[PDB]
């Protein structure tokens, strides 16, 4: 049977302070463990 | 056989205990406890920032109660004694005792910001201002329930000799207006089950012989009621008497059946609280007694959905042990399109007459229209895949935006229906002309 | 206060 | 088992006797006596000077009767024979026989200077001219009572499978217009009091299962009825069918109880005849025969008064004990203002639609306005004595004459409420602006 | 105790047999026969020149059926399965299953070229297009009968508590409009009578306890119904809000009684099919079984007639006696003037709102006016022969044509009523003056 999920997807679709803290957490955790 | 009794919105019996809930609504709830020959009353609020919970003692044994965000009204059905309490201290409380004929009793009471209302078993209606000044007396069918939201008031009436009926009115300070007066009500009665089943829930039917579990206005003033069949009903098009109609918008039993994996967990009961837009506020009660107890359990939230499904068909479609049953995409899309349509119409009527409260509800209406076309496109594509050009073309008329019609053209191309591509483009050209006009 | 009523009668 | 009946207003059973009354009203009364298998009918008047009293022998068993200022109409419910007798000899006495199905019977009849109506147990409505020429036939719920004034007709209908209901219509020269048709009636049936079936009562209710003593139009053309509640009910807003409502305007049990000094005497009853402005015209009946007897007593009068008092409180306030109770100023002013308001509103509707029917009603309305404001001033002064500023100010808004407002300023000064003085004069300024506009 | 049951228009019970008719109308009739654990269904037409008779085998037990000129609709009250068959091969047959609750059953169904409708015992209304595309769900009282015409739909409902009611509505292309919504319905009820326990009667009320036989729209789109008492009832003035009323327009029992020679031939029954102008299409059934038998008897026709008739007077006036009893000129003229007036008014309403549907109605209307004046002239001449000037003058006012008044003048002269001649000449002069305005 005919698929339209892609047709619906293309039909339907028509730096921040939050992100920096996630990067800080990432850096902190990686720095603690690595040799 | 039937007999008249008092009521208040979503109270509980005493049961085996010395305490009970008198009433509940979105703002709060009221409870009381018996202390030998006296009673203690407590008033609770969900907006703990705006109000203070408090308590006081009653010597008179009130059995009626009504709440709003201005104050609380209390009554005694046999003695005719009543009391109104503002939530502020500044306006001191006041009391009165109302005349009653022999064996007559008060069945319900309600209040607006400036109006006070009382009803009785013998069908007498009496009304007073916020300082007890009498305004008028009227003789009607016996009243069984009352509710109000600002100046809009909704009433229910019942008689052996006149049937079941309802009224809708607006007590405008400019003028008082009636929209319906004791017109017939299509509600599902519980009497057959009470007479035959002998289920040991008889105490609830003694406590509520009408079996009307609760009633309230929506978050946008629509009249709503919850039936003894555990179904939610809403009155649409009330502004237009030749178009006004009752709509069944949610069946609780069907939800629990799916939630249980298609099983009969009759040990579970739903206690409604209030309607917030598209979502029911309710308590999920478990065990012998079909109503909640103290300390108050936390509420739940549940969305409305249209009654379209069938148990046997869904069992066949379905065929870890409690997993909720899987549904055909056709049913899901159909139900969504119906739900989107009804929601959009009700919201449109609200905006047309009363406007926006907050400044963004039009965006929800736009989202509903998008969901509506999206659901129709899935159903349309199914019809095209079945090669039913007649049904597919009939469905295409119901799509709104040319974006969706363009998608329908692509869908028709995938279905290899150039006749339908042609006729859709004829429709698109016709509707483009209508848009140019 | 009756005299203001008897006023209000007159 | 229930059974339908023929009926005529304000007539009586026989009891065990050989005589009864067929119908009675403010113009006159119809009586009859049994002479073996023949009956003598007499038409009597409360103005026999204008209208000749006459009598004749009924060889037919006329069991239906209707009396007006032009003639008397008689009917036989089984044979369908009817006869009209003008009081003069300018118009002829004439007879006619109406078709009837097997087991069908004429239940009621009515006649005015412009229309004639017949009703049957099978719910058929038939209408004729003053010569008996037919106009139309219609099918309804079963008809149990009829009454008329000019082209205006009021009907009552009943079925176990359609309830108790009424119709209001005007049989105009343009067409028959329905104001209300088979709308539910808010009246207490006598059989609600099932346990009162004593022998003396049982004869009356076998004679009149509906219990209603009479039904008629007011002096102002408004429908009115008196039922087993021993209370006179009046239909308000009948000229505006969106707004219609029934009003309990006088309880005979309360009045006789008060008139006996606040006592439960089981010995006197009221037989209504007609309502003339504020006063019911009626016959006082005594003893077990709750229906009037022979010779007919002279007519009596009683004023309408609102049902706004408590028996126990009245006795305690009264505390020669047979003399009618001394009512407090508060209760008296309360009932006065309500009665003044009701009477003013009903008379306003009368004059705005039908004009002055007697040529003096403007004076009556002005007198009612004076009584209304004076009643409010009593209540206002009481509120000022209680120092409830808010209730006093609310009462000030309900006054109608600036003179009363000025009196309220003086009362407020005596009550030492300068805030109330200020706010009242703000109201007087606002009303002065309204008077300037 | 009572139980709700399904209905199809003019279908028969089985009797003591393996075969029955499912529904019958102006298009055709549907019949079925048992064949082992299956049934064979045949669709027959009264125009098999346009249509083709066809048949198929039913393995579902479709207990409901509806026929129109586009196709045939079939339904199963217990399983909820439905099926539509177009008569043409242009469009396909299709099936669907409706989501019935436990304890619910479909009571009746209907179909038009634009819509398909389903109703249930629990008062649920569901609507679809001719392909099965769903549109809406609505709640009423329990539905007991359905019929439709283009966009107009007429529904009947019943409750133990609300009684008997009807609704009239149009699914307009803009919106659904209610003309009347669950207003009370005035039909006679058979079952309380112990005489209904006759074998042939008892089978029908087991098959159809309502006692209705069929219901349909007129040849001008007005609701009609044929009930337990064998009277044809038509809703008049339905386009008028304050004038809509039910009219008893034909008593088939009276016609059988007269046409049999004034005789009680209860061995004859009438099965209704459709109404065309003043004449009803029907089957005349003879024997014990009140429903038509196998093979189907031939179509017959009967005229509508006003209920003027009295058996005793007609027997006396009449006094080979099986020949239809004589009717006096007075009765004939009275019945004609009533029937002419009724027909003219109904046809006027048709042309004012529906226009000329057939292209000859102005001619029928002109003939009706002539018949009306001529009938009144007969009654006028009778009044003049009685020398009743007032009755003759009142009848003269009812005449339309000045030509009729000219005839009335000449009749008055020969009746030797010069006062009537003068007064009619004044009327003729006044009418001519009015015509000159």
């Amino acid at each position: 049977d005919i698929n339209i999920d892609d047709i619906l997807a293309e039909l339907d679709k028509e730096v921040s302070p939050q992100q920096d803290f996630s990067d800080l957490m990432k850096s902190w955790k990686n720095e603690r463990c690595s040799p | 056989k039937f007999r008249y009794m008092p009521f208040s919105p979503a109270g509980t019996p005493f049961g085996f205990t010395d305490r009970r809930y008198l009433t509940m609504n979105e703002v709060g709830y009221v409870s009381t406890v018996k202390n030998s020959e006296q009673y203690s009353i407590t008033v609770s609020f969900f907006d703990v920032g705006r109000f203070r919970e408090y308590h006081f003692e009653d010597l008179f044994g009130y059995d009626l109660c009504f709440l709003n965000e201005k104050g609380t009204l209390f009554g005694q059905s046999k003695t005719g004694q009543i009391q109104y309490r503002p939530h502020d201290s500044i306006h001191s409380n006041w009391t009165k005792i109302i005349p009653l004929q022999a064996g007559e009793r008060i069945t319900s009471v309600a209040a607006t910001p400036v109006r006070v209302i009382v009803g009785t078993s013998l069908g007498y209606f009496r009304s007073f201002n916020q300082f007890g000044v009498p305004f008028a007396v009227e003789k009607t069918s016996p009243i069984v329930a009352l509710t109000a939201q600002n100046y809009r008031v909704f009433s229910v009436h019942y008689s052996q000799f006149h049937g079941l009926s309802y009224s809708l009115s607006e007590l405008g300070t400019s003028s008082k207006r009636y929209y319906k007066r004791e017109c017939p009500l299509p509600m599902s009665l519980p009497n057959i089950n009470s007479d035959m089943k002998k289920d040991a829930n008889l105490d609830y039917y003694n406590f509520n012989p009408m079996g009307i579990k609760s009633l309230f206005f929506s978050s946008y003033g629509d009249p709503c009621i919850f039936g003894s069949d555990n179904t939610l009903l809403l009155l649409s098009k009330w502004r237009s008497p030749e178009e006004s109609k009752w709509l069944p918008i949610l069946d609780s039993n069907m939800e629990i059946w799916k939630m249980s994996g298609g099983k009969e967990t009759t040990d579970i009961h739903v206690w409604p609280l209030a309607l917030a837009y598209d979502t029911l506020n309710c308590i999920l009660v478990k065990g012998k007694h079909i109503w909640p107890e103290f300390p108050l359990p936390l509420p739940s939230e549940m969305e409305i959905r249209m009654p379209v499904f069938v148990k046997s068909k869904l069992l066949e479609e379905n065929k870890e042990e409690d997993k909720e049953i899987q549904i055909p995409v056709s049913m899901a899309a159909e139900e969504e399109y119906l739900r989107s349509k009804v929601l959009s119409e009700l919201l449109t009527d609200t905006l047309e007459n009363d406007g926006e409260m907050y400044g963004n509800e039009n965006e929800v209406l736009a989202a509903l229209n998008g969901a509506y076309d999206k659901a129709l496109l899935r159903l349309f594509a199914s019809a095209c895949s079945d090669q039913n050009v007649e049904k597919a073309l009939s469905l295409a008329h119901e799509l709104k935006q040319d974006r969706a019609l363009t998608a329908a053209v692509k869908i028709s191309e995938r279905a290899e229906l150039p006749s339908l591509v042609k006729k859709i483009n004829n429709i698109r050209e016709a509707r483009y002309e209508q848009q140019l006009k | 206060f009756d005299d203001i009523l008897g006023e209000f009668e007159s």
